[PDB]
């Protein structure tokens, strides 16, 4: 409430609930922390990081998929690809740099 | 002699309609 | 043998079967209703989620109707058709007698509408799409708070 | 019998407490000058008990339901008798009042004192209360239950001689509170002055527990008179042919339907169901 | 199964529904996606669809919020008007001397409510007393 | 009834797509039902003790 | 088709009384409006501009509770329950006269439109008290023997039509003191009596909630009763509900208990307007005499509602 | 206006929810009646 | 402008007459001044007037008589209520958090932002099949 805006304490209350395994509380925080500052690349790579440690690759896709749709730099447009191409969906890749 | 008295007129609207 | 209808929306296009030799009334009435273009930019105005979505008024408000048979006609309750479950078609009427032009795709079973709320229909393509339609957000009088436009419907073929 | 006048008029007044300072500020209405600390260890005996064997009787409320009890009867000095305005009786267990007042006519706080006395409050059904300040004898037991069998109907009478310490569990919330106005600072056989506070929750977990399961069954029944005694029956589960009502009813054709909940127990102007 | 033999034969996956629908001349419980049975009261918001069909995340920076508050919560907001897709002729007019006045009239009325208020609280009157009570009389409906 | 199976001309088995949602949740209501494995939680949990550690 | 008449509004709410209003009339060539309200005034507006509340009279010692216009509309005509008449001057805002006579409390009232002036009033110690507006003392006065609610002046100007809380309409001849004929079969006390403008047709509204329409002409048999409207609810109190014929003689408006003015079809009997608007009692639904949709409802919300029948 | 009497007069169509007031009681609306008629009813 | 109270308090009457002070007493639970209703009674006895004791917003956030503090739909003491049904709204009780609390609440329902039975069949269900 008092610093709305600031990621550092976006990070500390993400990874306060993550290292207590509150995995559902820290995903709303992370939808809401995206939701709040959606062009802090920061926030978005903690949110697909997350979400690809976890096992949840259609989740990951659905992260990138809204952050795609922010239109972000160079970085997390590469960062979708690696990823894609580390799973081996080619096809997934070229849709991603059309 | 006629005062114009305390009236006042304001366009207003007949409110949700009533079931018979 | 089963007629198709083509209720293009927003949210997706739904291609339905209708009954002719069943409820050849209610049927047909749709077609004459479908094809002179009256359903055309409807809107669904009323959903409710886990029950049911209707629409077919013109000024989307859940007062009017016309049917090409005046205002209202008969009802046709065969007790072969039921109200199974998700994607049927039925006629929102008010009372006994009462059919008219908006209608009733449900979206769970609920077989205590038979006798009152005659079955005419049943949908063929999309039916994400009708989750979709009961996923939508609405108000306390159930109306979506997005507009939700049948733009055509066309008889496929 | 009409109610018996406990005290002549001659004797209580309005009069000015004992001169425990210089001055009498008559804002407070209290003696200020002096030391502080004297007052807080200066307490006294009661002057007059209530016995409802030979005082107890008809008044101007008997004859008017919905009225509340009389306080200065409970401490055995109100001077009228049958022309009070208030009961002057012992209640019984369907004396039930509202969680807004007590029994005596009195609001009823949102939380207890430092030193957990006076009202009460209607943040926490209590029922039990403490008594403390018992000259350690070898009887407590048969005089605390002499004394507080007088005063109504108990439910657990916990008693720790060793220090001299009782926990007196009521049944209601009327005869707690009567129970509790009645021997404030009242004498034992001992001349001594009782120490009668509200009791904190015991953390005895079996205390816990009951009192717990009191709260759910005062819940049940008053959701089953709520309820249709068929929605009670139908939903209970303990007889077969409740269950098999319900799996006739909630199924309106359609084999292997078992409405939903929010349905099949709907409560409405139209609803599906037989209603009532 | 075709139009209009399906007697007898029950379905029993999604897959034997066609693409979906339930079969309304089978008496028999179908479901043509799946069964939501009971779900224990999960406090998640409601996962709501945006007006194409798809996910909406702006549910999360709505939330808390009046319905005709201003949120700007996508990328299309950020998009200059006239080369958003939505429209390209845009009416930049003032408003019409009716509805100013009308706004006039309204924000006016509310103001003087307002500022009678602070006169009575900067000075009231000596005694606050209003002996010329009059009665309100309300029809209740229980 | 998401994925429909379907053999070509060619005679082999390929899966399309009815919707957009299998290898992405977006456009899915069932990514809110979605529960991490154990392993993945612990994984996660066990690299950020060490992160905490470094 | 959102607005089709000469109003500045669809809408007006004339407001202004500090009490409940009881009667309210038209101008008969449809200009202005005269409101009588128990604040013991009578506020004269305009209908047609910006509407002002041009005068204010005052001068009755008690509740008002009739008034009708001249001729021309120039001399008001005010029953009050100050057991009183009164004749009243719109040149100067003065009071010409009041006419003294009644011993309880003053009712109804008719003025005839043609023929010769005559004031006729009903009271409730029983009498019709018929008066020369010239000169303070009653004409005449035919007694009967119960209260009397509702009084009309008949087109051939010698026929008065009674209606009283004993159930049903009386028609009194002036010549003979004695009644003609009457029309029964309302249950309830009688609240107005309006001829129709081509005069063969009474309305009569009662406190059973239902609106009778009644024969005039003297060929008619020997039920004269021709409609019987229902569809007014009356509500907790017991006012006086004065309702109205349009000008074509079509349409029946009736105030309700429920604050809603309830307009029938006179020839087949169905219910055209069900028009909501006012909090308590409508008391006073009422056409314009010139023949536009004009309606006006004064209701015991110390409120008018000036509207149009599109 | 909303019409005459036609939309006044028929049903909204469709069965109700299977599943408005101010006061949490009850609905209360303010009104406006003579004095003297509450007076004789408490009477 | 006008208070939530049961039928089990309006005293006899249909017709009844009510007073209305603008911050007359504090409320029970949240300590803040409120508009008191207060009326008469079912006898000339006691002139105790008995009168709303909560505030609007402390008779719509924990859903009880403003009279008599007891629920609108079972008739329990809220307590009992939010300990058998429980969860609903456990409520801060402590000095500067109770108004805090409802301080809070009320600029959010003045500002336009914001399963009973749900939870009695469920405790039903608790209890049916309880032993102890
Ligand atoms: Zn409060
Ligand atoms: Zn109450």
């Amino acid at each position: 409430d008092v610093h709305p805006n600031n990621t550092q304490l976006w990070i500390r209350y993400i990874e306060a609930e993550l290292k207590n395994r509150n995995i559902n509380h820290a995903r709303n925080l992370l939808d809401r922390a995206v939701t709040r500052l959606p062009r802090v690349s920061k926030l978005w790579y903690k949110y697909v990081y997350v979400m690809e440690m976890l096992g949840d690759i259609p989740g990951t896709r659905q992260v990138f998929d809204r952050w795609m749709k922010w239109e972000p730099d160079e970085d997390a447009w590469n960062a979708y690809i690696k990823l894609e191409k580390r799973y081996g969906e080619y096809e997934r890749a070229r849709q991603i740099f059309a | 002699t006629l005062t114009a008295g305390p009236g006042v007129a304001r366009p207003a609207g007949r409110g949700a309609a009533a079931p018979i | 043998m089963a007629t198709d209808v083509a209720l293009e929306t927003t949210m997706g296009t739904i291609i339905l079967e209708l009954y002719n030799q069943h409820a050849p009334r209610t049927c047909e009435n749709f077609k004459t209703l479908a094809a002179r273009g009256y359903y055309d930019g409807t809107i669904f105005h009323r959903v409710i989620k886990d029950f049911m979505v209707q629409g077919g008024d013109p000024t989307g408000t859940g007062r009017g109707g016309r049917s090409i048979y005046g205002d209202t006609f008969e009802d046709e309750i065969h007790p072969g058709l039921r109200h199974t479950g998700a994607g049927i078609l039925s006629m929102a009427n008010a009372g006994p007698n009462t059919n008219g032009s908006q209608f009733f795709l449900t979206l769970a079973p609920t077989p205590w509408l038979d006798g009152k709320h005659t079955i005419f229909g049943r949908v063929k393509k999309g039916i994400r799409v009708l989750q979709r339609m009961g996923l939508v957000p609405t108000d306390a009088d159930d109306r979506p708070k997005t507009e939700i436009k049948i733009i055509r419907a066309y008889v496929v073929g | 019998r009409p109610a018996r006048p406990q005290i002549d008029p001659a004797l209580v007044k309005s009069e000015r407490p004992p001169q425990t300072g210089t001055v009498f500020n008559i804002w407070y209405n209290k003696w200020s000058g002096g030391d502080r600390e004297d007052k807080y260890l200066s307490q006294t005996h009661a002057k007059g008990r209530c016995n409802i064997a030979r005082d107890s009787g008809y008044t101007r409320a008997d004859s008017r339901p919905g009225s509340y009890f009389c306080l200065y009867f409970a401490r055995g000095i109100c001077p009228k008798g049958q022309d009070c305005d208030y009961l002057h009786r012992l209640p019984t267990i369907h004396d039930i009042f509202n969680p807004n007042v007590d029994c005596f006519g009195r609001d009823k706080f949102a939380d207890y004192r430092d030193d957990m006395g006076g009202v009460g409050s209607f943040n926490r059904q209590n029922r039990t209360i403490y008594v403390g300040r018992i000259h350690v004898t070898d009887d407590i037991e048969e005089i605390v239950a002499r004394h507080f069998a007088e005063w109504g109907q108990i439910e657990r009478i916990r008693v720790l001689n060793n220090r001299g310490v009782a926990f007196i569990t009521y049944t209601n919330e009327a005869n707690a509170q009567f129970a509790k106005e009645a021997m404030a600072h009242q004498s034992l056989d001992h001349n001594e002055i009782l120490n009668v506070r509200w009791a904190t929750a015991d953390p005895n977990p079996l205390a816990q527990k009951r009192e717990q399961r009191r709260i759910e069954e005062q819940a049940a029944e008053a959701i089953r008179r709520a309820l249709p005694a068929e929605f009670v029956a139908e939903i209970e589960g303990k007889d077969p042919e409740a269950r098999k009502r319900r799996k006739l009813e909630s199924s309106y054709g359609l084999e292997g339907y078992e409405a939903p909940d929010a349905v099949h127990f709907a409560r409405g102007p139209n609803a599906v169901n037989p209603r009532g | 199964p075709p139009y209009p033999n399906r007697a007898g034969w029950r379905p029993r996956a999604p897959e034997d529904f066609g693409d979906g629908g339930a079969f309304p001349e089978i008496p028999v419980a179908q479901y043509p996606w799946g069964k939501n049975d009971s779900s224990s009261k999960s406090n998640a918001l409601v996962v709501q669809v945006d007006s194409e069909g798809k996910v909406d995340y702006t549910a999360i920076a709505r939330q808390g919020h009046s319905s005709d508050r201003i949120i700007h919560a996508s990328f299309k907001d950020l998009i200059p008007l006239r080369q958003r897709a939505e429209a390209g002729q845009i009416d930049l007019s003032r408003p019409s001397k009716e509805e100013v006045e009308a706004t006039a009239e309204r924000t006016k009325n509310a103001l003087a409510a307002l500022v009678s208020g602070a006169l009575a609280a900067q000075k009231p009157k000596n005694v606050q007393v209003n002996t010329k009570r009059e009665a309100t009389f309300v029809k209740y409906t229980p | 009834g998401t994925l429909d199976i379907i053999e070509t001309e060619d005679g082999e088995m390929i899966a399309v797509d009815k919707d957009g949602t299998f290898f992405s949740t977006a456009n899915a209501t069932d990514f809110a039902q979605h529960k991490p494995d154990k392993a993945a939680v612990d994984r996660l949990v066990a690299d950020l003790r060490k992160a905490e550690e470094a | 088709t959102p607005r089709t008449s000469n109003l500045k509004a669809p809408l007006m709410e004339l407001s202004g009384h500090t009490g409940e209003i009881f009667t309210a009339k038209f101008d008969p060539t449809g200009t202005l409006i005269a409101s009588g309200s128990m604040d013991r005034t009578i506020m004269l507006w305009r209908v047609y501009g910006d509407c002002e509340n041009y005068g204010v009279l005052n001068g009755h010692k008690a509740a008002i509770l009739d008034l009708q216009w001249s001729r021309d509309g120039d001399i008001l005509f005010s029953a009050s329950a100050d057991m009183h008449l009164a004749s009243w001057d719109l040149t100067t805002g003065q009071r010409i006269r009041r006419y003294i006579g009644h011993e309880e409390i003053i009712n109804a009232m008719d003025v005839t439109q043609r023929g010769e002036e005559l004031l006729i009033s009903g009271s409730d110690d029983g009498t019709i008290g018929i008066w020369d507006p010239r000169t303070k003392n009653a004409v005449d006065y035919i007694e009967t023997d119960f209260p009397i609610t509702a009084v009309a002046v008949s087109e051939a100007g010698n026929e008065i039509y009674s209606g009283g809380i004993d159930n049903d309409i009386k028609v009194w001849d002036i010549r003979k003191k004695a009644v003609v004929h009457t029309m029964l079969g309302h249950n309830d006390t009688i609240t107005t009596l309006r001829v129709s403008p081509d005069g063969q047709q009474l309305l009569s509204y009662a406190m059973d909630s239902t609106a009778r329409t009644w024969d005039i002409r003297p060929f008619a048999p020997t039920d004269r009763h021709i409609r019987t409207f229902d569809g007014a609810p009356l509500g907790l109190e017991k006012n006086l509900i004065r309702g109205s014929w349009s000008k074509d003689g079509k349409k029946i408006a009736v105030g309700a208990g429920d604050g809603t003015v309830v307009i029938w079809g006179s020839d087949t009997g169905k219910l055209l307007y069900k028009l909501p608007g006012h909090k308590g009692t409508v008391n006073c639904a009422e056409f314009a005499p010139d023949g536009a949709p004009i309606i006006l409802s004064a209701s015991s919300d110390r409120t008018m509602l000036l509207g149009e029948l599109i | 206006v909303p019409y005459t009497g036609e939309n006044l007069a028929r049903p909204s169509y469709g069965p109700a929810n299977p599943f408005k007031n101010n006061v949490l009681t009850g609905h209360a609306e303010e009104m406006y009646i003579s004095e003297a008629t509450f007076r004789a009813k408490h009477r | 402008d006008f208070p939530s109270v049961c039928e089990n308090c309006l005293p006899e009457n249909p017709y009844v007459k009510m007073l209305k002070e603008d911050y007359g007493a504090e409320c029970k639970l949240c300590t803040r001044p409120f508009t008191v209703f207060s009326w008469a009674g079912d006898g000339r006895a006691h002139g105790r007037k008995k009168r709303t004791n909560i505030c609007l917003t402390c008779a719509r956030l924990k859903n009880a008589c403003q009279c008599c503090i007891m629920d609108l739909q079972f008739g329990l003491p809220i307590v009992i209520r939010d300990k058998a049904l429980e969860l609903i709204a456990p409520g801060p009780q402590s000095e500067i958090n109770r108004e805090y609390f409802a301080q809070n609440n009320e600029r959010a329902i003045e500002e336009g932002r914001a399963k009973t039975d749900e939870k009695a069949r469920e405790l039903l269900r608790r209890l049916a099949n309880s032993k102890p």
